[PDB]
């Protein structure tokens, strides 16, 4: 799953006719194109992307399998990992893999709120700041789910501590910021914190 | 190696029009090995086409590749909502085997400006020593949109962060928001913030502020 800088990142994938089969690894990072990595066939002849300056190996193996070994990981092989056969080609799902020196937090939660008063008639937006959590995956709902209409929640975006800081917004008429309530519903299960945050505004 | 270069990057169109997406080689790809991959938001890439004109199980004849040597072809006829998504062309012909950046098929829809939103930090987290101010920039169109932040009109550089929604499943439109991050020091130590947004859509940028402390 995740693992720190430095490290040995190891996959291996499941495995028809091998003197004709090639295996390929490839990668995305979050947010990016696709990114081949290596190729190789039944015997074990090896060929792989310049970039990784060989600190990639690529070996079938006995076993049904067929392994990739990154070496000296970094935050740019920070990635989800698919693994394809070849004769044509083909094999979803995916593994995500994190490569950090942070550690798991929980998120905090701050009001997301108009500096003035808001005009009646026109709209006003509010909502909720997540910020400083690791690792990924955070979820936000409204009103425990009753509040789904002109929500906006943003992907997150890796900040230079490491940490991960998501925006959760919401539109609403003017006319309500005094009969209806905004709470936004924040959950993060990697650290088991769930906040419950009230947004108000005046008027 | 052989790079690729995909046409045209961003393609704006409507369900039952056609879709033509091109995909160029720097070199000739002789076995014709191209493949096209579809990818949706938070979904694996799945495989379109292979061979550059065999098309993949799962996806219906409306879906047909075509070309050999430098040029390459996907064509999409009587476009579906879900045929929307980012579209990769691949070659693994010569090693080392490579990826085009990819063509982004949107549904094209009409010129809509954002709506820009500016909230100051929390005094929350303004306990904390950290100021985060938000600038929001709701459903627009076209997606590209520009956000300049000032700090009593000093233009800030290096210190902020933008996502975008996907485009969204009822209007079409994006949104985005942007995050000017500051020391509590920093942001006691001035007054005015601005987030100022530029957008086709829009005759003149508009400026959304506020003064620290009212």
């Amino acid at each position: 799953g995740l693992l720190k800088p430095s490290e040995t990142l190891s996959l291996t994938c499941a495995v028809g006719s091998f003197t004709t089969t090639y295996w390929n690894w490839i990668r995305q990072p979050p947010g990016k194109g696709l990114e081949w990595i290596g190729e190789v066939n039944y015997s074990g002849n090896a060929n792989y992307n310049p970039s990784l300056k060989g600190r990639v190996a690529i070996s079938v193996d006995s076993k049904n399998q067929f392994s990739l070994r990154l070496n000296s990981v970094t935050a740019a092989d920070t990635a989800i990992y698919y693994c394809t056969s070849r004769i044509w080609k083909g094999d979803g799902k995916g593994t995500t893999v994190t490569v950090s020196s942070a550690s798991t937090k929980g998120p905090s939660v701050f009001p997301l709120a108009p500096s003035s008063k808001s005009t009646s008639g026109g709209t006003a937006a509010l909502g909720c700041l997540v910020k400083d959590y690791f690792p990924e995956p955070v979820t936000v709902s409204w009103n425990s789910g009753a509040l789904t209409s002109g929500v906006h929640t943003f992907p997150a975006v890796l900040q230079s501590s490491g940490l991960y800081s998501l925006s959760s917004v919401v539109t609403v008429p003017s006319s309500s910021l005094g009969t209806q309530t905004y709470i936004c519903n924040v959950n993060h299960k990697p650290s088991n914190t769930k906040v419950d945050k009230k947004v108000e505004p005046k008027s | 190696e052989i790079v690729m270069t995909q046409s045209p990057g961003t393609l704006s169109l409507s369900p039952g029009e056609r879709a033509t997406l091109s995909c160029r080689a720097s070199q000739s790809v002789p076995r014709n090995y191209i493949g096209w991959f579809q990818q949706k938001p938070g979904q694996a890439p799945r495989l379109l086409i292979y061979g550059a004109s065999s098309r993949a199980a799962g996806f219906p004849d409306r879906f047909s590749g075509s070309g050999s040597g430098t040029d390459f072809t996907l064509t999409i006829t009587r476009l579906e909502p879900e045929d929307f998504a980012m579209y990769y062309c691949h070659q693994y012909d010569r090693l080392p085997y490579t990826f085009g950046q990819g063509t982004k098929l949107e549904i094209k829809r009409t010129v809509a400006a954002p709506s820009v939103f500016i909230f100051p930090p929390s005094d929350e987290q303004l306990k904390s020593g950290t100021a985060s101010v938000v600038c929001l920039l709701n459903n627009f169109y076209p997606r590209e949109a520009k956000v300049q932040w000032k700090v009593d009109n000093a233009l800030q550089s290096g210190n902020s962060q933008e996502s975008v929604t996907e485009q969204d499943s009822k209007d079409s439109t994006y949104s985005l928001s942007s995050t000017l991050t500051l020391s509590k020091a920093d942001y006691e130590k001035h007054k005015v913030y601005a987030c100022e947004v530029t957008h086709q859509g829009l005759r003149s940028p508009v400026t959304k502020s506020f003064n620290r402390g009212e």
